[PDB]
């Protein structure tokens, strides 16, 4: 099965937003298709269901008249319409399908998700540089190297290795947010035999503003 | 609403070992679903209706209960399966999720290794420096870091990132960065990260030269 | 209620009303079920055909065969008969057979309300219905059903031959002593058809009339134990028993006041017979003598069976407007009782046709008084004929 | 079918055979509805009682007035007769009143849909409806029962009057020629009795015939136009029209296998009619004269009545059991072939009410074979009584 959300999505307070959800590999008249919250503490909520048979729903009675689902069985798919965002709408929204009618297999299966961002700052672009050991630290069997990558605004950004063929000894850490600015690292540890022998590289991309920059690591 | 209390929030076990873990509800529900979320993941069901498997999942997973109490076994714990662990109602129509109960993995300890990397010389041109640390391959996940310069402590303006446990050897991480301008980065000679852990009671130090590079 | 069948007509059925009123005082009111205390009667009972088997029954079983084996064994005794098999046994066992039909009818209704609850179910949540339940609901109604045709064939076969013991009888009686009674005119037309007609008629009048009053008396514990969720009658407010109260009134007062407003009618049906009697007899005359035919007295005698055989086609008219605005108004009364209940949401869909069946089947059950006219027309005009032709 | 009423009895039944046959022919798929397009035939209908007097129903009464009225002008100027108008005209309007209360059902089956879907919206919400659209609701259903009530009272006085015009048309004819009719033995009994049994028991079986005839019409469309929501039959899976074949099978079978398992039972009613007159004849002639009792005669004669009367009730459990499976497994065979479109959540309660009603009421007015041995006893016996007694 493949059930294919939409992308991530910053918006202005008091806006609305849609969201979508296709399905291909099955149809929907068989399932519901319910939405589900997860804001950062991690603890996880139920918005709404719909059967797209007759075209019932059902809502949580919290979330009544905030948003609603409505469905489309032409072309397989779901929408959530979600309005007045205020500041605590940062969350992740899940769809899913159960089947009702014909149980055979995964009686559930969950999309991916689309990060959703409300406040009032503007866009910014990435700012990187490479990391190179101090001299005289080549006495080891191993040698560590590092890509920086500071003052962004909003999610994601996507970092990436040799073009993904240097999948090993690698570690990213997660993003921390600093007066509307995010930064994130990595490391990548390789065999002393390997640098300055043969050349690497951090690949890094950002969405939002349409920005692809590669720097290599040269040796001091 | 039927509101189910989930217990114990933290759990730990090691290799070979079982655990056991509880969603105890608050009225007849009948109808439970428990899942399974790793970091940066969708969740994913294990069982249906509290007995039948779904489909292809490791034999070890299965639960069992009736009326408001229930319970998950894992038969053998391993290095694959660290994660946090949901249940969910169903009986009514508004339907509730449960608490989570983050499971670890425990290991022989294991000491990290320390790197320092001075502010790049495309970071010189940008009119502010940054110098960072980093620790990889580290047991158990209580550590803390420090900052001297030339001798002189400095504590703030830090920023720390923790990663979650790895899930092929059951380690860590930690990042560290301490950003500057030029004026103060050029005044100064010695830099130095350093920390304790429960590995050695002596604390670990790294540091460079300003002059020397 | 002759000489010849049923031992002694008058004493008779005295007695078996009084013997049966006893017997029901003891065991309804007077608390019977202390026998019940003595053996392990549970109490509890199922829905399926399973039902029948239970000591909650068995006892009733044991018990009636009690009462009527000694009603019949004095009877035995005191006054000695010929057809005292069939006169005292059979009419036991016809009354015990309609009262099993009644409890059948009880049983189905009691199923009514899990089937509809489970549909409701599965339109307003469909993940909690799998279709082996709805089969498994048919299985047992069918199991239900099968007892239902066994007995009703059975049970007709014996009332036929129960009945056509009452007419040789009475006909061995009056042939036996045929030469006093052979010069009354129209010997052979009486002892040849008026014995089967009265035997059959008596015969369904009162099966009818006993089906009646034990379906009356069967559902009334079902609506006192089931009139606690509807506490709000539609207009009136609250009343403690509102839905008995308002039952009992409806069926009651509309028997009553739709045999009351068509009261004249028998006078006019046997005035009609009467003068197409005369007729008759009028023209017999004419058929071996010669100066009989009259065109002018049968042009009058016509004229009489016309001028009088209108009365009856109009005078029933006010007979056939109270009985179709019964017969409508009631198809919406029965669930008029249940408007606030509803908008309150308190009643479940499964209640409501519980609800709606009672009053169903009180109001089909309750329709012989429009077709039990018969009791007005020949059986009255046959039991007098009869009579009048034995000095 | 006599000549003192109904003018000819011979070309005159091909004639409104054929008659009515064309007109159908045209109406129906000759497409005839094109006089709908001469007016503005709007084509939707409400569910009120203002459904009677829009432009669609009433293009159709001013159509079946100017058919009747030709057919009736041919015969009435080919042929004369003394009571043609009642002859002619009183059957048009019998059937046509007929084919009115076949239209109110459909009318009260339509309204069941928004009545049942308000009630369950009402049930799963209480925070939807309030009272007064339940009231209107029970409103609409009064309006159209009040008009159901006026025509069903006066076509009840009519019929009666009809046949007793009938009664005094075949009198008159008898009464006329008597002195020839005079000799044949038994001749008061006949213009006394047979003339009104054979006018009223034809005049109720023709109707209900008709009836039965109308109703079927009346109904498949509207199952042709609601099957579009159950395509997936129980057990033997998907069909075109699954609804329109499943009714139409389980109503005409139930009735034909019903009426040829019990096809032995007028030969044994005959020959009890005969052996039943020759115990009466035979003891007619012991009362007037000698002895002519003979009680060994007697003996033998009663025996002959009963050895011949056992055995009409033991062929004839043969009838009941069947008759009885079939009417307890109609009350959910309606509702078993709605189980897998109800887990499918396609239809909803309001438009499982129509279909249950549907079948019930074709049940209903399909009823009458059940109750039509008359037909195949007295009625038979009568004509050929009557006609015998005819040179």
């Amino acid at each position: 099965l493949k059930l294919l959300d939409s992308g991530a999505e910053l918006v202005k307070p008091g806006a609305s937003v849609k969201l979508s959800c296709t399905a291909s590999g099955f149809n929907i008249k068989d399932t519901y298709m319910y939405w589900v919250k997860q804001r950062p503490d991690q603890g996880l909520e139920w918005i709404g269901r719909i059967d797209p048979a007759n075209g019932n729903s059902k809502y949580d009675p919290k979330f009544q008249g905030k948003a609603t689902i409505t469905a489309d069985t032409s072309s397989n798919t779901a929408y959530l319409q979600v309005s007045s965002l205020t500041s605590e709408d940062t969350a992740v929204y899940y769809c899913a399908r159960w089947l009702v009618r014909g149980r055979r297999g995964t009686m559930d299966y969950w999309g991916q998700g689309t990060s959703v961002t409300v406040s009032s700052a503007k866009t910014t672009a990435p700012s990187v540089y490479p990391l190179a050991p101090v001299c005289g630290d080549t006495t080891g069997s191993s040698v560590t190297l590092g890509c920086l990558v500071k003052g962004y605004f909003p999610e994601p950004v996507t970092l990436t290795w040799n073009s993904g063929s240097l999948s090993s000894g690698v570690h990213t850490f997660p993003a921390v947010l600093q007066s509307d600015l995010y930064t994130l690292s990595s490391s990548v540890t390789v065999t002393s035999s390997t640098w300055p022998s043969q050349s690497i590289t951090c690949n890094v991309a950002h969405p939002a503003s349409s920005t692809k920059v590669d720097k290599k690591i040269e040796p001091r | 609403d039927i509101v189910m209390t989930q217990s114990p929030a933290i759990l730990s076990a090691s290799p070979g070992e079982k655990v056991t873990m509880t969603c105890r509800a608050s009225s007849s529900v009948s109808y439970m679903h428990w899942y399974q979320q790793k970091p940066g993941s969708s969740p994913k069901p294990w069982i249906y209706a509290t007995s039948n498997l779904a489909s292809g999942v490791p034999a070890r997973f299965s639960g069992s209960g009736s009326g408001t109490s229930y319970s998950l076994t894992i038969s053998r714990v391993e290095a694959e399966d660290a994660a946090t662990y949901y249940c969910q109602q169903w009986s009514s129509n508004p339907r509730t999720f449960g608490g989570g109960t983050k499971l670890e993995i425990k290991r022989a300890d294991a000491a990290p290794t320390v790197s320092i990397f001075p502010p790049s010389s495309e970071q010189l041109t940008s009119g502010g420096a940054s110098v960072v640390c980093f620790l990889n391959n580290f047991y158990p996940k209580d550590i803390n870091v420090k900052w001297k310069i030339d001798g002189s402590e400095r504590q703030n303006g830090v920023l720390n990132s923790w990663t979650d446990q790895d899930s092929k050897d059951s380690t860590y991480s930690m990042s560290s960065t301490l950003t500057l301008t030029k004026d103060e980065y050029e005044r100064h000679n010695s830099y130095t990260c350093e920390a304790t852990h429960k590995t050695s009671t002596s604390p670990i130090v790294k540091s460079f030269n300003r002059n020397e590079c | 209620m002759f000489k010849s069948f049923f031992p002694k007509p008058g004493t008779f059925f005295l007695s078996a009303f009084v013997w049966a009123l006893i017997a029901v005082i003891f065991w309804q009111a007077g608390g019977g079920d202390w026998v019940a205390r003595i053996t392990g009667a549970s109490g509890q009972i199922p829905i399926s055909a399973a039902r029948f088997w239970s000591l909650d029954f068995l006892i009733f079983y044991a018990y009636y065969i009690v009462c009527v084996g000694l009603f019949a064994l004095f009877w035995f005794i005191y006054s000695p008969h010929r057809w005292q098999y069939w006169s005292i046994l059979g009419t036991a066992l016809i009354i015990f057979v309609t009262w099993f039909l009644v409890e059948v009818g009880v049983a189905v209704n009691a199923w009514y309300a899990p089937f509809y609850d489970l549909i409701q179910t599965a339109l307003s949540s469909p993940h909690k219905v799998t279709i082996e339940q709805f089969y498994r609901e048919v299985g047992v109604f069918l199991g239900i059903a099968l007892i239902a045709v066994v007995i009703s064939v059975l049970n007709n076969f014996f009332v036929s031959h129960y009945v056509f013991r009452w007419r040789t009888a009475m006909n061995e009686y009056y042939m036996a002593n045929w030469q006093q009674l052979r010069h009354i005119e129209g010997a052979a037309q009486r002892v040849q058809e008026d014995t089967m007609r009265f035997a059959s008629t008596l015969e369904n009048m009162g099966v009818s009339f006993i089906n009646a009053i034990m379906t009356l008396i069967a559902f009334l514990p079902v609506l006192v134990t089931l009139s606690a969720h509807v506490p709000e009658l539609p207009i009136i407010g609250h009343i403690p028993y509102g839905l008995v109260i308002a039952a009992i009134v409806w069926s009651l007062m509309g028997t009553g006041l739709l045999a009351v407003v068509g009261i004249k009618l028998p006078g006019l049906e046997f005035k009609n017979q009467r003068v197409e009697a005369a007729y008759r007899k009028e023209l017999v005359y004419g058929e071996d003598d010669a100066t009989r035919a009259t065109p002018p007295t049968v042009r009058e005698l016509f004229s009489a069976v016309r001028k009088n055989y209108f009365r009856l086609y109009f005078h029933y008219m006010y007979f056939n407007i109270a009985r179709i605005l019964y017969l409508q108004v009631d198809n919406v009364f029965g669930l008029f009782l249940l408007f606030p209940s509803i908008v309150a949401g308190t009643i479940t869909l499964g209640l409501m046709t519980q609800i709606t069946n009672v009053f169903g089947q009180v109001r089909g059950a309750f329709q012989y008084l429009i077709n039990s006219w018969t009791t007005l027309v020949e059986l009255m005009s046959i039991y007098k004929r009869l009579r009048s032709f034995e000095h």
